């Protein structure tokens, strides 16, 4: 298993797992260069990012992964993308869409870009 | 058949869809859009110029995480915004999601409720509410649920002298909304 | 509108342009560096890339966007985003998900990380 | 309520899988699209001898054009169909993938194997190739040639009665395509015969 | 002299005894102080810019009902903390030490060592040790003095400002009372190596 897969696998284990359990706590995977738009809503930095998943109105969410894919960069960054499906309170379940960005800043990756979206469309 | 599509918005939390859901002949025949995560609730009213109904479009949730999608509002010929008397910051989101609804759908009637106001401890009162009407409505008790429904109805169909010949079948009450507040409420609104 | 955010869209509007009407055209975004996950099938480079995307069993395709995300990387690339359905021959309407990590090379931004997927799960 | 089976229908794309499920009538008419999953149900209803069966047919939204389809299609599928195209050569080397999964994914669910088009007179993949819980028929779906084999032997297998029969034929969209008799003649005889070498 | 204070600490049954005895002049010349429950051993390790003496701090065992008084740890310059690699709650019990040593000595440089890595049915795996994030890890084995001069050059080299001081002969060390296979010794420098370039930030 490719050592970026490895890497990226991991992030995606631990970022959802914690998400689920707590949202306040995700800032330790974030700097302050890190960059997140959220449903289109854009954020700068550890503190704005937890900020704003703290502050999503929902008293529990559940996710699920149906697959996810890693690559590695020419910088030596890894990118991992996520469709799977989630669950906030009693709503019905929606498929969702993430990306991040991973990359190694002292001694242990972090996520320098975070992009989500539901999957929602325009057309029935 | 005379109809109009609907949509409620609104933060998340504010009475959306248990609004709609009051509406029984409507909670019984909707129908689930995966795709756009939307109940539409097919709300007849029977009018003194006939049939009447309201597709209301209640969301499954998403406002939560973000704005609607654009086929959301899309042909939407009229809205309802909510918000939360008992939450001031659900009332400061009103002009975001006006704004959300203008953008897709420029010159629309919308009508804006304040839920909940059988909650005595009610933080946005009459004082700083004051094409666009408001109506106090508290959805667990039926309170004024066809006030907004009869406007958009007049301004849609231009008829100032419409009127409903018959209620539609509404969920029992699961609160009572005191009659002494209620007339406060009303002759607060009533007068300017 | 950001620099990033202008050159993104150009870049999307510009592959689904050249994907929808002749993929066989779509080399020249692409480098011999250049990474895609297609539904998990991994490609390296130029002609095994374009090799996979015209050897696709379709006759004629279309993409609506539904949204699309651009930010700028710390290594001054530019990572995108895409959410939004398709319509191949005439199939049933699909959601999907695509990520492009765009990267400037002499003055012209070419893609070198391309991950692509159906909005499609196990369970509803 | 009643006796259902999920059956899954599969195999490259191009082949006619969608083609073959649309012509019952009903089927079609009462079918449901599930976007998330990719999939359009058709319920379609045979008579037999013993009363009515519902076979619910997965039709994939064509995202076998893609890349494979997610486990998740396959789940608590009671029997299946794998199509490929006597056209086309490469659709029948690729139906030990589709066993390969549904065997994976699934019980030991009968299934059923279709060559479609054979009313194209250019045949690639014949009789002889084909026969060397497991049962092959020629098929075209665009002239109703046998239509309801598939659905008979499944339903003889799923029941556990081999003397079951279909006493009427359900409402099929009318043939867009003639099926030559004495090609299916010879057909039939070159199975005869390919069923006396096995 | 060049000397620094090392107290060698964790709990008991780790190996640390073990561990500092294997400096068999450090153990000739080594002073008993009762009143601290403490041998002192000076350890003498020649590098190219010459020599360093640590003075290695050893308990006489009071670590295993309860922890070491602040007479133990006071002016300490460095330290080592050993765990044992097949009993898990000596590892659960690292942050602990960590803790006590701070206290009394705030910013000192602090070596981790899990020991006993010559048994077979290790419990305490590299993916498992990701504690130390002034801290370094090692493998260690002091029955087969594997890696036994690590801790001690890593230490050296942050002391005095080096990072490419080297040692230029091993002390004379008592003969190994064990074989550490060279095959799993590879394996266990190489996850060590993974885990660290697979490494996530801190919570
Ligand atoms: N007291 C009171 N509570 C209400 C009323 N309408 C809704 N709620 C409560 O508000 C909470 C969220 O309501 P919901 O309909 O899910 O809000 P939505 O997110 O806009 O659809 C629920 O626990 C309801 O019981 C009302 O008229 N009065
Ligand atoms: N001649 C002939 N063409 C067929 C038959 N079945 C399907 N096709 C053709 O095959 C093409 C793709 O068929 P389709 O049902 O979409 O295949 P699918 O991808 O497996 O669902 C269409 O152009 C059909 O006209 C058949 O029985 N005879
Ligand atoms: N197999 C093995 N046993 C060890 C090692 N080091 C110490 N021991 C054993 O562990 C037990 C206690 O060791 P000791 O040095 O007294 O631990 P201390 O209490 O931390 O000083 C003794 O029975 C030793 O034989 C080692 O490297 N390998
Ligand atoms: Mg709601
Ligand atoms: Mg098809
Ligand atoms: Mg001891």
């Amino acid at each position: 298993k490719p050592i970026w897969e490895q890497i990226g696998s991991s992030f995606i284990q631990h970022y959802y797992q914690l998400f689920d359990n707590d949202r306040t706590q995700l800032g330790a995977i974030y700097i302050d260069a890190s960059c997140l738009t959220w449903e289109g809503q854009q954020f700068q930095g550890k503190a704005a990012i937890v900020e704003k998943l703290s502050s999503l109105p929902f008293q529990k969410i559940q996710h699920s992964i149906t697959a996810q894919d890693h690559q590695p960069t020419p910088d030596s960054c890894i990118i991992s993308m996520v469709v799977g499906q989630l669950k906030a309170d009693e709503d019905p379940i929606m498929g969702f869409h993430q990306m991040f960005l991973l990359k190694n800043i002292n001694d242990a990756w972090v996520c320098t870009n975070d992009m989500f979206r539901l999957a929602l469309h325009n057309f029935g | 058949q005379v109809q109009f599509k609907l949509v409620l918005v609104g933060d998340g939390g504010t009475g959306k869809t248990t609004f709609v859901k009051r509406h029984l002949t409507g909670e019984f025949e909707k129908k689930y859009v995966a795709t756009l995560g939307v109940e539409v609730h097919p709300l007849v009213f029977h009018t003194n110029r006939g049939p009447i109904k309201f597709n209301v479009w209640d969301t499954a949730g998403q406002e939560k995480f973000g704005g609607l999608r654009d086929g959301y509002y899309i042909q939407a010929q009229c809205a309802i915004i909510m918000f939360d008397v008992t939450s001031r910051v659900t009332y400061k989101n009103v002009p975001n999601w006006h704004r959300d609804l203008v953008r897709v759908c420029e010159n629309i009637p919308i009508v804006l409720c304040g839920n909940k106001v059988d909650i005595k401890d009610r933080k946005v009162k009459a004082k700083s509410i004051v094409n666009l009407q408001y109506y106090d409505i508290s959805a667990k008790s039926n309170y004024n649920f066809e006030k907004p429904f009869l406007w958009l109805a007049r301004k849609l169909i231009g008829d100032p002298n419409l009127e409903f010949v018959a209620m539609p079948a509404l969920a029992p009450p699961e609160v009572v909304m005191d009659p002494a507040l209620a007339a406060q409420y009303e002759h607060d609104l009533e007068v300017a």
